[PDB]
RNA sequence: UACUGUAAUGGACUACCGUGGCAGUGACGGGUAACGGGGAAUUAGGGUUCGAUUCCGGAGAGGGAGCCUGAGAAACGGCUACCACAUCUAAGGAAGGCAGCAGGCGCGCAAAUUACCCAAUCCUGAUUCAGGGAGGUAGUGACAAGAAAUAACAACCUGGAGUGAUUGGAUGAUAGGAAUCCAAACCCCUUUCAGAGUAACAAUUGGAGGGCAAGUCUGGUGCCAGCAGCCGCGGUAAUUCCAGCUCCAAUAGCGUAUAUUAAAGUUGUUGCAGUUAAAAAGCUCGUAGUUGGAUUUCUGCUGGAAGGCCAAUUCUAGCAUCCUUCUGGACUUUUACUUUGAGAAAAUUAGAGUGUUUCAAGCAGGCUUGUCGCCUUGAAUACUCAGCAUGGAAUAAUAAGA
RNA sequence: ACUUCUCCUGCACCUUAUGAGAAACCAAAGUCUUUGGGUUCUGGGGGGAGUAUGGUCGCAAGGCUGAAACUUAAAGGAAUU
RNA sequence: GAAGUUUUGUGAACCUUAACACUUAGAGGAAGGAGAAGUCGUAACAAGGUUUCCGUAGGUGAACCUGCGGAAGGAUCAUU
């Protein structure tokens, strides 16, 4: 009855049980410090809708104006997503691309990239209770993912204790207990 | 049904001559029983 | 089949098994900690009994 | 072979519609042989009371009593033999106990160690593996 | 069935509205003058155009002051269809609208001056001979001039004073003569006419030619003459009926937007 | 042919009159667990299956039929009658139609509260004011879609970064306020006093012979009980049963059953196979059907407008004997084919733009001590056999033969 | 009539293939994943079954057309030891 | 302009007969498959001890047998 769309961010793969498969996704879980598979497979589908769009772009003509509209808004995205860099802007490129490529750019790596965390975990554990500003408003999700303007701008909240509040409330205890 | 290979005899089986004729000795009283009880 | 087989054992070998209880044992992490213990001890058959 | 011209589309279309009933599948699926067949009415489940109990012996090489159980749809009143699965639950069914019926999970046909399609899912709506468990 | 719908829905309504899926189950339903789906409701200009309203209830407290006026009169009812080439005038504020279609198919209150306010433009349906043998024009309004010239025929523009009654300046359908479309695909674009075929039977197409020599086609009753070869009787909106293309209209917008 | 009848056209109907009409390209009849379409699922292309259900048509209000009033109904929250159910009766009579909203019985594998309000969205009316189970808000809700807790870090044995309950100090689940939200509650988002050390605030669901990732472990049972989708385990040493321990897979989900799609080049137009595996009529004639040989203004040089790139590629006028009736269309046998163009509702689908905190979504927003605020603000665009139109030299039908 | 040599048209045969095939073998079973010259008929695991019922031809014997319930993990082909 | 009434048409509902469709009982008859082991032969697979098989016909406890014409899928690619 409710007007409201909805898909699946993931789909789950044909083969259940491949030891080729099941070791290269495990390192992808203990290099980017991820929860369980479906967060590879969400990426993994993610990336597959960019590689399509231009699989079917690349098939024409440099000089169609179908290409040269859809194929500068799909460069713009990846230009500005920081997942492509821009010394090369060819459409050949986006398919260069892999998994990897993704999972450095969400949030539980920029923040390690950026260094406060320290560890792959502690950084998943500083995101979800409730630190770091990005931009004006801090961001509560892992999976957030960097527009490349926006990756200098990741600091800690103004409010928390790392930030310089109120020191959360297990310090008040034994503060204003000694 | 069978058509070409009817009669095949690959493994050790009845044989299809002597079968035919035990099937149309079985059909042909099935005639004269049906035409009994009309 | 034949239907005078007699149901006279049903449940023989589950009525005649020794019970025990199981062990207490401490708690294995859940979700993305147990993730991180599989990596680590793969990479630094995985069952082998004496 | 085939006629490749291209005005041949009624000669492709009617081979296929014909030749489509020699699939063992297709007729299965599309005859109207599929209604009045089965106990079950197209349908995943059905309930039944148990008329009794029985058992049935698996053909060699396994040897064994099964311990199956007869049932009557309430729908139809068609009598079927239900398994019984995992160790005992024979002492849970009590006749005329109604009884959740499944499918063996092979589209009817037969499952493994003789012509039994279904298969008792619930007793008393208690069902088979929380007993079991004993949870 | 069984009689006229009283409900319109929405998403079921036209497109060129621009009413959004939720906040709503239906929408304002416009008979007027103009048709249903070439007109818009005077709810929507005041609420999601012009932004006076917020809400259905805020349309009937302004109009029901006796504020709003089309063609120098007053129109009690909110869901009035006020459609092509109609002026509205508002006492309060001073400031006048003409509807004309923007470039990328949509209605837009273009605000206008207080003495071109007085004027509107009508194409006229068909002319036609009335009682006591006298002639009358009808026109794409639905109003119906009588004792015109016998210059004027089918198909061509005629400014109405409104102030009074009566015609002042004609127009006629020709070549060389500027020409908005109203309805279709090129619908908002604005051009030269080079030429009409006939087709005796149904159907007149005309060929016509925008002002950066981009040439495209219509059918006449989507056709409606502005003004002479170059030059125009009205003041035109944004852009003029040009339609710049799709990765220009891109390039724009995304220039406009970093400030 | 001529009435009649209708809002008008009609064998719609009535008089006479003729003997036609449809069909092997499937008429007529039967089945549908059939309302149609916009659409949905399905990871090359081509397809196959579904569409009661948000929008647009259609039909119906227990079964059929009849009718009044009116612009409009063969209306059922209008009436008359029969049939089938059923209510009250003082026994003469009277009244009833939930395939509207809740709710109940019954059928079943199978489905929620006898709740609050017109505040939003629209509609009706004599109408700025009244009404609306249309519609909206809450409750039930692992039908489903999206995000992501169950820990992290230190110092103090294996040494070539991992373990070790050895102590150690550093956010919401919850419970109650505040304001905000709301028609009135409620949830979200903010901020608050309490709030974890076996982080007892304790993650489960299926497996561990092969296919299929993961134990020649240890007890009990002895072709028994049972497992087992298929192949196969069990007859006294079980890598499969019933347990324990350890490990594997997915994870707030996971297993099972039925139907369906891919895998299925196992229905094959793309694209199968037919000597012996399934399958060439015993053999010729033959009507539709399908498919049909070659051949009819080709070559050359001189322009013109564009044109990508450090002259090619398009399109077009002439001249080798090339129409004209006029001032764009008429003729060139006719179509198919291809090209461009018209017109064709949105939602859905692809897709432009945009930090809903991310995301599924949504169609919004973004700048800024300025106040007739600005961005003459955005919400693009594609997609939608047969039919209408048009440029064209091949290909293929088709016509013909002054 | 016979000898030598060329031409088409027959039934075949021998030899060989970087042609094909699962192989046996094959101047067609070749020119087919480098997949489209034209066209007719037939087949879709093994039984049940060329059975049942209905139709139609036949003097009969029987012919042509031709199912289902249930059943089953293999039937079948060519070579090797 | 009421009740009542004349003749038409629209026409529910019920009944008789028939046909078609779909479920369903039935003494007896006669198939197929399943058991899990029985009785009687020995038919096929080797020249399976009468080579095997086809079409058709007749006969016999049962597999089967014999007559006429075919086939090699034969036990022979072969000798004036």
């Amino acid at each position: 009855k409710s007007y409201r769309t909805y898909s699946k961010t993931a789909r789950s793969p044909k083969r259940p049980f491949e030891k080729e498969r099941l070791d290269q996704e495990m390192k992808l879980l203990g290099e980017y410090g991820l929860k369980n598979k479906r967060e590879v497979w969400r990426v993994q589908y993610a990336l597959a809708k960019i590689r399509s769009a231009a699989r079917e772009l690349l098939t024409l003509e440099e000089k169609d104006p179908r290409r040269v509209f859809q194929g500068t808004a799909l460069l713009r995205r990846m230009v500005r997503l920081g997942l492509l860099g821009e010394s090369e802007q060819k459409l050949d490129y986006v398919l260069g691309l892999t998994v990897a490529k993704f999972l450095e750019r969400r949030l539980q790596t920029k923040v390690f990239k950026l260094g406060l965390a320290k560890s792959i975990h502690h950084a998943r554990v500083l995101i979800r209770q409730r630190h770091i500003r990005v931009g004006k408003h801090i961001v509560d999700i892992p999976s957030f993912m960097v527009r490349v303007d926006s990756e200098k701008h990741v600091d800690y909240a103004i409010t928390s204790p790392f930030g310089g509040g109120r020191p959360g409330r297990v310090k008040r205890r034994s503060l204003k207990g000694g | 049904a069978h058509g070409a290979s009817r009669y095949k005899k690959a493994r050790a089986k009845m044989r299809w001559k002597w079968k035919k004729k035990r099937t149309r000795r079985l059909q042909r009283k099935r005639r004269k029983m049906r035409q009994r009880s009309r | 089949g034949k239907v005078h087989g007699s149901l006279a054992r049903a449940g023989k070998v589950k009525n005649q098994t020794p019970k025990v209880a199981k062990k207490e044992k401490k708690k294995p992490p859940t979700g993305r900690a147990k993730k991180r213990q599989q990596f680590n001890r793969r990479f630094t058959g995985p069952n082998a009994q004496t | 072979g085939k006629p490749n011209g291209i005005r041949t589309a009624r000669k492709l279309r009617s081979r296929r519609r014909v030749q489509k009933w020699a699939d063992k599948t297709y007729k299965k699926a599309h005859l109207g042989t599929r209604w009045k067949a089965n106990p079950f009415g197209g349908s995943s489940h059905a309930k039944g009371i148990v008329v009794e109990k029985l058992g049935i012996e698996a053909k060699q090489p396994n040897s064994a009593i099964r311990k199956c159980v007869r049932v009557q749809l309430i729908k139809n009143g068609k009598k079927i033999t239900a398994f019984v699965p995992r160790d005992g639950s024979l002492n849970y069914i009590d006749e005329n106990d109604e009884v959740l019926v499944a499918g063996f999970g092979r589209s009817g046909h037969a499952v493994g160690d003789p012509g039994v399609r279904f298969k008792v899912v619930k007793v008393a709506g208690a069902s088979l593996l929380a007993l079991f468990k004993e949870k | 069935a069984r009689g006229p719908r009283k409900h319109l829905k929405r998403i079921a309504a036209p497109h060129h509205w621009m009413l959004d899926k939720l906040t709503g189950h239906y929408a304002p339903r416009p008979p007027g003058p103009h048709k249903l789906r070439e007109s818009a409701p005077l709810v929507v200009l005041l609420r999601n155009r012009l932004r006076y309203a917020l809400t259905y209830r805020e349309v009937m407290m302004i109009v029901m002051q006796r504020l709003i006026k089309v063609d120098n009169k007053v129109r009690t009812d909110q869901c009035y269809p006020a459609g092509f080439m109609d002026v509205i005038s508002i006492e309060k504020t001073k400031e006048n609208f003409r509807m004309l279609f923007d470039t990328k198919g949509r209605f837009v209150p273009h605000p206008i001056r207080e003495e071109e306010a007085s004027y509107k433009l009508c194409r006229v349906k068909k002319v036609v001979v009335g009682p006591k043998g006298v002639p009358a024009l009808i026109t794409h309004d639905g109003r119906t001039m009588r004792y015109p010239h016998p210059s004027i025929k089918a198909h061509d523009c005629i400014r109405l004073d409104l102030n009074t009654g009566k015609i002042v300046d004609t127009l006629k359908f020709e070549a060389g003569n500027m020409a908005m479309v109203t309805g279709g695909h090129n619908v908002g674009r604005v051009g030269v006419i080079v030429h009409r075929e006939r087709h005796l039977g149904g159907f007149d197409i005309i060929h016509l030619r925008d002002a950066k020599n981009n040439e495209f086609a219509t059918r006449i009753s989507n056709v409606f003459v502005i003004g002479k070869g170059e030059k125009a009787w009205i003041s035109l909106p944004k852009e003029k009926g040009i339609r710049l293309s799709i990765m220009e209209n891109r390039q724009v917008l995304l220039k406009k937007q970093q400030m």
